[PDB]
C-alpha cells in the first residue's frame, strides 16, 4: 503493498493506535478508474478497529499512516487487496485498488 | 456519458437498460443475498433513492428502478414475513391480556359500534425480526471456505428514511392525480402510481410502518371511513386496473390485520376465561371432597367429570350455548354470562350481529369491489380474483376466523425465545423451497434441521409443529431433491439422510404426528422407488416409522400400498442393482440389498406390538405368492436350489473374493454380496414367520389361519430351517501372539440370520415333540450356546461376534427353550 | 388405574388449557353459529347500477358482477391445463351460489306454486349468467379426478337443476351439442368408475380398530380418530347420480338419447350402461355383506348404518335408471334390455327375500326393514 | 417392419393410424362390408400390412404389396362361412360395420389365417414390454376381435404430412451426403440434385402450420388452438421430425458460408443455403415453442445448440431456439455450465447490445418460480465485474 499520497493535510500528530476505532469516509475505484464503493453514497461513515483484521491488509497498513482529519489516496496492490480470489461480482481477480480516504476521527 | 433522461428519446438504449435492470433483478431473485450485496456496488443506495424521486424518468426505467430497490433490499425480508404472517403464535403476556376486540370506548356499551383503525394497535403474535447487513466492499473476505460461512443477509438500506420518502411520494401522487395534469410522472397514471404502491405494500407487509404512518396511509386510502376523532381518497380516483390491483393488495393487508386482531383478542379472552373455569372447578372439587359421603351414588355422579380427560371436561363445561342445568354444566351463571357477552362481541366484530357511507373496513371493501365491478367489465383476471377474494372475506367474516383458528397457538412466556429461534430455522427451511438445491443450500438445510431438533419446543409442542406444517415442508424439500436426477444417482444423500432424521424422529415424537405422516404413506412409497445409495435413512424408513407399533394405523394400511411395496420387491428380485453394476460388482441377477429394505418395511407393516396383524399378514402372503420372484432365486419354482443350498452358496461367495465384491470404501467395501444374500433371505424368513397366524387362532381352528400356516409350511421346509440353524459360525480366535482373528460382521454369516430362522420355526412349525426338541438342541442350539459360553473370557468378552451371539441367544433361543 | 387417578382441569398448565379452550369453543360455539349471507351476497352481486347514467348504447350491456364472476370461473375451467388445481375461491363461491337456490300442517296450493316460482327465479339469477356452462366446463376439466372441486361443481349443478329445470336442461344440452367435446362424458365415466361400494375387508378392519381402545386418556390421545372407511364417498355418488337423473327429469327425450349416444362427438359413451355397471358392482357388494351377516342372529349398529348407506345409494341409482327410461325412451329401454341389469335385479331379489325374512323376526330393526 | 399390440400412450400417437383401402377405385369410400377384401396401409410410413412367406405378418413396401399378400377382410365370426362370394355394388351400399360397437376379426383372404397375437416369450415380460408381437395363425384365440376407432381430421392430416415431409427431408439429406466430401472443382456438382424448391416450400408451409395462435383471440378459442398446437407438435416429435430437422441442420452446418457450400453443391444450390438454414431454425423454434417435452429433449445435447450461437447466417433464429428451450425446460437450466454462460455473454460482446440476449440470461436464472443459484452466480461473476 500500500502506498499513501496526501490530498489534504491532517493534524499530523494523532495517529491511529492498535485497538482504536477509526471513522472514515472512502471512495473505492479500480485501477482503471471505475468506482465500485463509496461510504459517502450511503451517507454514513465507515467504522473499523485496527488489529481485528476486519478490513483488508491494504487498509490495515494504510490508514495507520494517516493523521486525524487527513485525506489521502491509498493505492493497494492485489496481494494486499482481495488478490487472486477477487470479491466476486465486484472486484476482478488480481486487481489494484485506489481509495480516496478521509479519516474523520478516532474513538 | 449522457443524462439518463436522454433515454426518453433514445429508445434502443432505453430498452436495453430496462432489460439490464430486469437482469439485475433476476440474478438476485428469490433470496440471493450475496448477489444482492454485489449489485449494491453497481446500483448504489444514492442512485436508487434519487431514481425513486426523479419525476422525469421514462416509465419503464422508473418501474425498473423501483423494482430493483425492492429486489435488492426488501424482497427476501418481505417474503419471509409473508410466509410467517399466516400463523398466530400468541404469547400469554400482559400485552396479550390487554388486547380487546373493540377499543375501550363508549360509542356503544356492548360491542362498540365503531371498530379501531385496522393495523393500528398492539399485536403480540410472534414474528421473527428482520436481519440486514451493511453493504461494504472493503471488509476482509471470510477465509471460511464456501458451504461453511453463514448465509449472507440482505444489504441494509435506511428504513426510516425509506419509509418517510415512500409516504411523501404517495401523498404527492395522490395530489397530482387529483389535479389531473397532462404530464403524469413516468408518462402515465399507471407508471406514476403502481411503483409507489408496490413499495408501500412491501413496506407494510414487512411491518416497518409505525402507527402514525399506518394512520396516514389509511387516510390516503379513504379520508372519511378512517378518520380519527385532499378529500378524495385513492379508492375513488378513476384509476387503471393495475393501480386497482395494488389497492387490492393494500386492502388485503388491512383485512389480514383485522383477522389477526380477532385471533389475538380471542386468545386474550381465552386466557382469562380458562383461568376462571379452572378456579371454579378447583372450588367445586374442594366442596366435593368436603362432602362426607352425602350419597355414594351422588359422589360418583359428580366425580366422573374429574375422571374424564381435560378435553372432555372443557367440552362439558362449555356445552351451555342453548341452555343447560347445573347438572349438565356446573358453570355458574356469571361465568356463563361472560362467555355469552364475548360471543356477542365477537359476532358484532365479524359483522354477524344484525349505511350509505361505509363507516367501516368491511363495508368499505364490499362497496368498493361491487362499485368497481358495476362500473367496468374488468379485464385483468388477477384483478378479478383479488376483488372477489376480498369480497368473500368481507361477507363471510366468521368463516374466515373459523378457518384461521386451526393455525392459532398460545404459548407461555418461558417459551418465547425458543419459539422465535425455531421460527427463524423454519423460515430458512421454507425459503429453501424456491431455490434449486446446491451444496450451500444442503448445508443450510442440515443446520436448520439440527437446530430444530436441539430446540426444546420441537418436543414439547408437537401440535404447534403440525400446525406450522414443518413435516410437509421437509417432505417437499426431500421429494424435490429425490425427483431431481432420480434416473441417475441421487445427489445430497446427506440431506436425504437428514430428511429422515428429522421427519423420521418426528413420527416418533407423538401418535398424532404419526397419523399426520401416515396420511402421506403413498407419497413416500411413491418416492421410495430408488434408494440404498444413501447408506443412511430413506423415505422407506420414514414410511416404516409412520406405522411402527401402531395397531390403529396398521389396520388402516391399504392393500394398494402393500401392492406397491410388493411390486418393488419383485423388481428387486428380478433385476440387478444399477449402482452396484456401475461400481463393478459382479452381476448376480437380482437385488438382495434392496429386497431387504422392502421386506423390512413389510415386516413392520404386518407385525405390531409382538402380535401379528392378520388382516395385513394374509394380504402380504397372498401378494408374495402371486409374485413368486419376490421369494428370490433360491425359492424359485423350478430352478430353486432351496433355502439351505442358497445360504451355503452365499457363504462360499462371502469366502470367495471377485465373486463377493468388485475385486478391484466408507463402509469398508460397502456391500458384500454374500452378506447381502444372507440378509435378504433372513429378512424374508422373518417376514413370513411374523405373518404366521397366532396360536389362539390356530387353536380356535380358523380356516383362514390354518390355510395360511399350511402355505407358509409349504414355502419353507423344516429341514431347511434346521440346517441353517445348524450351520457353523466363525468364532473370534487368538493368533499371532495377540492377533484377534475376528470375522467381519458386515461380510459373513451372523447370528441374526439364524435368529430369523428360529423365529420362523417357533411361530410356524413350533416345537411340540420331545424328539424334535432334543434333535434341534443337539445339532443347532447347543453348539451355539457352548460357543457363546466359551467366548466369556476377558479377551473375547466384548467382541462383536460375542455380543451378537449373546443377543441371538437371549432373544431367540433361550426363550424358546424356556417355553418348551 | 385411570378410575382412581384424577386428571382435573385445574392442574393443567394455563397455555395448554387455553389451546384446549380454543379448540372446544371453535367446535361448539363458532362452528354451530349459522349465518345466512348467501342470498344477500347473490342479490348484491346481481344488482347492476348506474347503467342509466352512462346510458351505454352498446346493446351488449356489460356483464354485472355476478356474471363477471361466473365468466372468470369459466375462464379458469377452459384454460388448457394438465389437471384442475384445487381452488378454495371457486369452492366457496360455488357453495354460495348453490345455497342461493334454497329449494325449501298442509301448505296451500298457492303456497306451493309460490315456492316453485321463487326457486325458478333463484335458478334464473344463475343460469342467465352462464352457470350451467360453467358447471359443464368444470366437470369436463376435472378429468375424472374425484375431489372437492368436482363435489362443489356437482352440488351447484344439482342446485340449479332441481325441479327438473327445463331451461337449464336446454342450455346444458345446447352447450354440449355445440362444443362436441368428449371430455365431459369421459370425466363422468371416470368418476362413476371411481365411485366406491361396500367393502367387507374395510368393514372388518374398522371393527377391529373400534375394538381396540386407547389405554391412555382417549381425548388426550388420537381417541381412535377413524373416519368411515366403508363407502366413504356415498354423498358424492348420490350427488353424481342425482345430477344425471336431474338432466333427464321431466321426460326430456333429448337428454335421454344424448346420455346414450352423442351423435356429433367422435366417440360416444353409454352413460346408461355405465350406470348399470355401477349398479351391478353395488349389488355384488351388498350380497357379499348380507352373506357376511347371514349366520349372525342380529345385525349390530355399524352393520345397520352400512346397509342404510348402501341402500340409499342403490335407491338413488334405481331412480336415475327409471328417469333414463321413462317417457318412454325406447332406445334406452333396448339398451338396458341388452345389458347386465337383469343379473343385478336377480341378485337384488335374492338379497331382498332373505333380508326381509330375517329382519322381520326382530323389532329393533324395523327402520332397516322399512328402508329395504 | 413388424406389427405389435401396444397399449401405452401410443393410442394417441400417429404410428397407430391405419387407412382402409378397398380393392377398387370407384366407390372406394362406400360403406365397408363384412368379408370385403381390402388393403390396410400404415399412414405414416406408407407401408401395407401383408404376409410375406419368409417373415410372416409384416408391413411391405407399396412396390411389393400385391393383392395376394396384402388383401385382408373383416369377419363377424371365425366360423368358415366365407364360401358365399360377394358382388360389387355401385353405391354407398348397406351400412354394416360401426365405429366402436362392431367387433371385427381380421383374416388374410388368400391364406385364410387370422390376425392374432404371438405368445409372450420370457425375458420380455422381465424387461417389462407391454407390446405383443402380432402374427397370422390358423386358429388364433377367442379375443382376436378388433374395434375400429375413428381418428380426427387433425391427426389424419398430421400423419399424412409426416409421411410426405419425412420422404422429402430424407431425400434432401441423401442429396447432401451425396457430395458431402467431393469438391466440385470448376464443374459439375458431382451428386444428386437437391430438392431446393420443395424443401423451401415445405419448410414455409410447416412454419405456417405450427404458427402459434394470435394473442388477440378470445380466451376459449385461444385455448382450443393451443391444445391443437400442442397435440400436433407432440405428433411430429413422436414421429421423429425433430430429429430429421436436426439432421438437416447438421448436414448444412458443415459449410461456413454460401460460397463454401457452393464449392460442393454449385452456385445455383448455394443461392438458397442461407434461406434454407434460416427456415430450418424457424421450424425448430416452431416445433419446440411452448412444448416442455420437446424443449427438454435438448438437455442431452445442449452443446449442439450453444456452439452454434456465433454462426452469422442464422443468429436470430438460433437465439430464438435457445430462448424457447430455456423458457420451457428447467432440466436444461439444471445442466447449464460456465462455458455455456460465457458463450451467451460473448454473444453480447460480439453481436452488440441486443436485449434478447439479456432475456435469455434472465431466463437462465429463474424458471417456474424456482431459482438456480449456480446460474445466478455464474452470470453475475462473468458479466458484472468487467463493467
Amino acid at each position: 503493498g500500500v502506498q499513501v499520497e496526501t490530498i489534504s493535510p491532517g493534524d499530523g500528530r494523532t495517529f491511529p493506535k492498535r485497538g482504536q476505532t477509526c471513522v472514515v469516509h472512502y471512495t473505492g475505484m479500480l485501477e482503471d478508474g471505475k468506482k465500485f464503493d463509496s461510504s459517502r453514497d450511503r451517507n454514513k461513515p465507515f467504522k473499523f478497529t485496527l488489529g481485528k483484521q476486519e478490513v483488508i491488509r491494504g487498509w490495515e497498513e494504510g490508514v495507520a499512516q494517516m493523521s486525524v482529519g487527513q485525506r489521502a489516496k491509498l493505492i493497494i496492490s492485489s496481494d494486499y487487496a482481495y488478490g487472486a480470489t477477487g470479491h466476486p461480482g465486484i472486484i476482478p481477480p488480481h486487481a489494484t485498488l485506489v481509495f480516496d480516504v478521509e479519516l474523520l476521527k478516532l474513538e | 456519458c449522457m443524462d439518463i433522461l436522454e433515454l426518453s428519446e433514445r429508445l434502443d438504449l432505453q430498452r436495453f437498460h430496462s432489460h439490464t435492470l430486469s437482469l439485475y433483478r433476476s440474478v438476485c431473485a428469490l433470496g440471493n443475498n450475496r448477489v444482492a450485496h454485489a449489485l449494491c456496488s453497481h446500483v448504489d443506495q444514492a442512485q436508487l433513492l434519487h431514481a425513486l424521486e426523479d419525476a422525469r424518468l421514462p416509465g419503464p426505467l422508473r418501474a425498473g428502478y423501483y423494482d430493483l430497490l425492492i429486489s435488492i433490499h426488501l424482497e427476501s425480508a418481505c417474503r419471509s414475513r409473508r410466509s410467517m404472517l399466516s400463523e398466530y403464535i400468541v404469547p400469554l403476556t400482559p400485552e396479550t391480556r390487554a388486547i380487546t376486540l373493540f377499543p375501550p370506548g363508549r360509542s356503544a356499551e356492548d360491542g362498540p359500534r365503531r371498530h379501531g383503525l385496522p393495523g393500528v394497535g398492539v399485536t403480540t403474535s410472534l414474528r421473527p425480526p428482520h436481519h440486514f447487513s451493511p453493504p461494504c466492499f472493503v471488509v476482509a473476505l471470510p477465509a471460511a471456505g464456501a458451504t461453511e460461512a453463514p448465509a449472507r443477509l440482505s444489504p441494509a438500506i435506511p428504513l426510516e428514511a425509506l419509509r418517510d420518502k415512500a409516504l411523501r411520494m404517495l401523498g404527492e401522487a395522490v395530489r397530482d392525480g387529483g389535479q389531473h395534469a397532462r404530464d403524469p410522472v413516468g408518462g402515465s397514471v399507471e407508471f406514476q402510481f403502481v411503483p409507489v404502491l408496490k413499495l408501500v405494500s412491501t413496506l407494510l407487509v414487512m411491518g416497518v410502518f409505525s402507527d402514525e404512518d399506518v394512520k396516514q396511509i389509511l387516510k390516503m386510502i379513504e379520508p372519511e371511513v378512517f378518520r380519527e376523532e385532499l378529500e378524495e381518497g385513492l379508492l375513488q380516483m378513476k384509476l387503471p386496473e393495475s393501480v386497482k390491483l395494488q389497492m387490492c393488495h393494500l386492502l388485503e393487508y388491512f383485512c389480514d390485520q383485522e383477522l389477526q386482531h380477532r385471533v389475538e383478542s380471542l386468545a386474550a379472552f381465552a386466557e382469562c376465561y380458562v383461568d376462571k373455569m379452572q378456579g371454579n372447578q378447583r372450588g367445586r372439587y374442594g366442596l366435593l371432597m368436603k362432602a362426607f359421603t352425602m350419597s355414594a351414588a351422588e359422589t360418583a355422579r359428580r366425580t366422573r367429570e374429574f375422571r374424564s380427560p381435560p378435553q372432555e371436561q372443557i367440552n362439558m363445561l362449555l356445552h351451555f350455548k342453548n341452555g343447560a342445568d347445573e347438572e349438565e354444566c356446573p358453570l355458574p351463571e356469571e361465568i356463563r354470562q361472560e362467555l355469552v357477552n364475548f360471543h356477542q362481541d365477537l359476532l358484532a366484530h365479524c359483522g354477524i350481529q344484525l349505511e350509505h357511507k361505509p363507516q367501516s373496513l368491511q363495508e368499505l371493501v364490499s362497496h368498493t369491489v361491487v362499485r368497481w365491478a358495476q362500473e367496468d367489465f374488468v379485464q385483468s383476471p388477477e384483478l378479478v380474483r383479488a376483488m372477489f377474494s376480498l369480497l368473500h372475506r368481507q361477507y363471510d367474516g366468521l368463516g374466515e376466523l373459523l378457518r384461521a383458528l386451526p393455525r392459532a397457538y398460545t404459548i407461555s412466556v418461558s417459551s418465547v425465545e425458543d419459539t422465535m429461534s425455531l421460527l427463524e430455522c423454519l423460515g430458512q427451511i421454507r425459503s429453501l423451497l424456491i431455490v434449486q438445491m446446491g451444496p450451500q443450500e444442503e448445508n443450510l438445510m442440515i443446520q436448520s434441521i439440527g437446530n430444530i431438533m436441539n430446540n426444546k419446543v420441537f418436543y414439547q409442542h408437537p401440535n404447534l409443529m403440525r400446525a406450522l406444517g414443518m413435516h410437509e415442508t421437509v417432505m417437499e424439500v426431500m421429494v424435490n431433491v429425490l425427483g431431481g436426477g432420480e434416473s441417475k444417482e441421487i445427489r445430497f444423500p446427506k440431506m436425504v439422510t437428514s430428511c429422515c432424521r428429522f421427519l423420521c424422529y418426528f413420527c416418533r415424537i407423538s401418535r398424532q404426528n404419526q397419523r399426520s405422516m401416515f396420511d402421506h404413506l403413498s407419497y413416500l412409497l411413491e418416492n421410495s422407488g430408488i434408494g440404498l445409495g444413501m447408506q443412511g435413512s430413506t423415505p422407506l424408513d420414514v414410511a416404516a416409522a409412520s406405522v411402527i407399533d401402531n395397531n390403529e394405523l396398521a389396520l388402516a394400511l391399504q392393500e394398494q400400498d402393500l401392492e406397491k411395496v410388493v411390486s418393488y420387491l419383485a423388481g428387486c428380485g428380478l433385476q440387478s442393482c444399477p449402482m452396484l453394476l456401475a461400481k463393478g460388482y459382479p452381476d448376480i441377477g437380482w437385488n438382495p440389498c434392496g429386497g431387504e429394505r422392502y421386506l423390512d418395511f413389510l415386516r413392520f407393516a404386518v407385525f405390531v406390538n409382538g402380535e401379528s396383524v392378520e388382516e395385513n399378514a394374509n394380504v402380504v402372503v397372498r401378494l408374495l405368492i402371486r409374485k413368486p420372484e419376490c421369494f428370490g432365486p433360491a425359492l424359485r419354482g423350478e430352478g430353486g436350489s432351496g433355502l439351505l443350498a442358497a445360504i451355503e452358496e452365499a457363504i462360499r461367495i462371502s469366502e470367495d473374493p471377485a465373486r463377493d465384491g468388485p475385486g478391484v470404501p466408507p463402509e469398508e467395501n460397502r456391500v458384500h454380496l454374500g452378506h447381502a444374500i444372507m440378509s435378504f433371505y433372513a429378512a424374508l424368513i422373518d417376514l413370513l414367520g411374523r405373518c404366521a397366524p397366532e396360536t389362539h387362532l390356530i387353536q380356535a381352528g380358523k380356516g383362514e389361519a390354518l390355510r395360511i400356516r399350511a402355505i407358509l409350511r409349504s414355502l419353507v421346509p423344516l429341514d431347511d430351517l434346521v440346517g441353517i440353524i445348524s450351520l457353523p459360525l466363525q468364532i473370534p480366535t487368538l493368533g499371532k501372539d495377540g492377533a484377534l482373528v475376528q470375522p467381519k460382521m458386515s461380510a459373513s454369516f451372523v447370528p441374526d440370520h439364524k435368529a430369523s430362522m428360529v423365529l420362523f420355526l417357533d411361530r410356524v412349525y413350533g416345537i411340540e415333540n420331545q424328539d424334535f426338541l432334543l434333535h434341534v438342541l443337539d445339532v443347532g442350539f447347543l453348539p451355539d450356546m457352548r460357543a457363546a459360553a466359551s467366548l466369556d473370557t476377558a479377551t473375547f468378552s466384548t467382541t462383536e461376534m460375542a455380543l451378537a451371539l449373546n443377543r441371538y441367544l437371549c432373544l431367540a433361543v433361550l426363550p424358546l427353550i424356556t417355553k418348551c | 388405574v385411570a378410575c382412581f387417578r384424577m386428571t382435573p382441569l385445574y392442574n393443567l398448565p394455563t397455555h395448554r388449557a387455553c389451546n384446549m379452550f380454543l379448540e372446544s369453543y371453535k367446535a361448539s360455539w363458532i362452528l354451530t353459529e349459522d349465518h345466512s349471507f348467501e342470498d344477500r351476497m347473490i342479490d348484491d352481486l346481481s344488482k347492476a347500477g348506474e347503467q342509466e347514467e352512462e346510458e351505454e348504447e352498446v346493446e351488449e350491456k356489460k356483464p354485472d358482477p355476478l356474471h363477471q364472476l361466473v365468466l372468470h370461473f369459466s375462464r379458469t375451467a377452459l384454460t388448457e391445463k394438465s389437471k384442475l388445481d384445487e381452488d378454495y375461491l371457486y369452492m366457496a363461491y360455488a357453495d354460495i351460489m348453490a345455497k342461493s337456490c334454497h329449494l325449501e300442517v298442509e301448505v296451500s296450493f298457492e303456497e306451493k306454486e309460490m315456492e316453485k316460482q321463487r326457486l325458478l327465479y333463484q335458478q334464473s339469477r344463475l343460469h342467465n349468467r352462464g352457470a350451467a356452462e360453467m358447471v359443464l366446463q368444470m366437470i369436463s376439466a376435472c378429468k375424472g379426478e374425484t375431489g372437492a372441486m368436482v363435489s362443489s361443481t356437482l352440488k351447484l349443478g344439482i342446485s340449479i337443476l332441481n325441479g327438473g329445470n327445463a331451461e337449464v336442461q336446454q342450455k346444458m344440452l345446447d352447450y354440449l351439442k355445440d362444443k362436441k367435446e368428449v371430455g365431459f362424458f369421459q370425466s363422468i365415466q371416470a368418476l362413476m368408475q371411481t365411485c366406491s361400494v361396500l367393502d367387507l375387508n374395510a368393514f372388518e378392519r374398522q371393527n377391529k380398530a373400534e375394538g381396540l381402545g386407547m389405554v391412555n386418556e382417549d381425548g388426550t390421545v388420537i381417541n381412535r380418530q377413524n373416519g368411515e372407511k366403508v363407502m366413504a364417498d356415498d354423498e358424492f355418488t348420490q350427488d353424481l347420480f342425482r345430477f344425471l337423473q336431474l338432466l333427464c327429469e321431466g321426460h326430456n327425450n333429448d337428454f335421454q338419447n344424448y346420455l346414450r349416444t352423442q351423435t356429433g362427438n367422435t366417440t360416444t359413451i353409454n352413460i346408461i350402461i355405465c350406470t348399470v355397471d355401477y349398479l351391478l358392482r353395488l349389488q355384488e357388494s351388498i350380497s357379499d355383506f348380507y352373506w357376511y351377516y347371514s349366520g349372525k342372529d342380529v345385525i349390530e349398529e355399524q352393520g345397520k348404518r352400512n346397509f342404510s348407506k348402501a341402500m340409499s345409494v342403490a335407491k338413488q341409482v334405481f331412480n336415475s335408471l327409471t328417469e333414463y327410461i321413462q317417457g318412454p325412451c325406447t332406445g334406452n329401454q333396448q339398451s338396458l334390455a341388452h345389458s347386465r341389469l337383469w343379473d343385478a335385479v336377480v341378485g337384488f331379489l335374492h338379497v331382498f327375500a332373505h333380508m326381509m325374512m330375517k329382519l322381520a323376526q326382530d323389532s329393533s330393526q324395523i327402520e332397516l326393514l322399512k328402508e329395504l | 417392419r413388424l406389427v405389435y399390440y401396444e397399449g401405452g400412450p401410443v393410442c394417441t400417437h400417429a404410428r397407430s393410424l391405419w387407412r382402409l383401402e378397398p380393392l377398387r377405385i370407384s366407390w372406394s369410400g362406400s360403406h365397408l362390408r363384412w368379408g370385403q377384401p381390402l388393403r390396410i396401409r400404415h399412414v405414416t410410413t406408407g407401408r401395407y400390412l401383408g404376409l410375406t412367406e419368409d417373415q410372416g405378418l409384416v408391413v411391405v413396401d407399396a412396390s411389393k404389396a400385391h393383392t395376394k399378400a396384402t388383401s385382408f377382410c373383416f369377419r363377424i365370426s371365425k366360423e368358415k362361412l366365407d364360401v358365399a362370394p360377394k358382388r360389387d355394388v355401385e353405391g354407398m351400399g348397406p351400412p354394416e360395420i360401426k365405429y366402436g360397437e362392431s367387433l371385427c376379426f381380421v383374416q388374410h383372404v388368400a391364406s385364410g389365417l387370422w390376425l392374432t397375437y404371438a405368445a409372450p416369450d420370457p425375458k420380455a415380460l422381465r424387461l417389462g414390454v407391454l407390446k405383443k408381437k402380432a402374427m397370422l395363425h390358423q386358429e388364433g384365440h377367442m379375443d382376436d376381435a378388433l374395434s375400429l376407432t375413428r381418428c380426427q381430421q387433425e391427426e389424419s392430416q398430421a400423419a399424412r404430412m409426416i409421411y410426405s415431409t419425412a420422404g422429402l427431408y430424407n431425400q434432401f439429406i441423401k442429396g447432401l451426403d451425396s457430395f458431402s466430401g467431393k469438391p466440385r472443382g470448376s464443374g459439375p456438382p458431382a451428386g444428386s440434385a437437391l430438392p431446393i424448391e420443395g424443401v423451401i416450400l415445405s419448410l414455409q408451409d410447416l412454419i405456417g402450420y405450427f404458427e402459434p395462435p394470435s394473442e388477440e383471440l378470445q380466451h376459449e378459442e385461444k385455448q382450443t388452438k393451443l391444445r391443437s398446437l400442442r397435440n400436433r407438435q407432440s405428433l411430429f416429435q413422436e414421429e421423429g421430425m425433430l430429429s430429421l430437422v436436426l439432421n438437416c441442420i447438421d448436414r448444412l452446418n458443415v459449410y461456413t458460408t454460401a460460397a463454401h457450400f457452393a464449392e460442393f453443391a454449385g452456385e445455383e444450390a448455394a443461392e438458397s443455403w442461407k434461406e434454407i438454414v434460416n427456415l430450418l431454425y424457424e421450424l425448430l423454434a416452431s416445433l419446440i415453442r411452448g412444448n416442455r417435452t420437446n424443449c427438454a429433449l435438448f438437455s442431452t445435447n445442449l452443446d449442439w445448440l450453444v456452439s452454434k450461437l456465433d454462426r452469422l447466417e442464422a443468429s436470430s433464429g438460433i437465439l430464438e431456439v435457445l430462448y424457447c428451450v430455456l423458457i420451457e425446460s428447467p432440466e436444461v437450466l439444471n445442466i447449464i455450465q460456465e462455458n455455456h454462460i460465457k458463450s451467451i455473454i460473448s454473444l453480447l460482446d460480439k453481436h452488440g447490445r441486443n436485449h434478447k440476449v439479456l432475456d435469455v440470461l434472465c431466463s437462465l436464472c429463474v424458471c417456474n418460480g424456482v431459482a438456480v443459484r449456480s446460474n445466478q452466480d455464474l452470470i453475475t461473476e462473468n458479466l458484472l465485474p468487467g463493467r
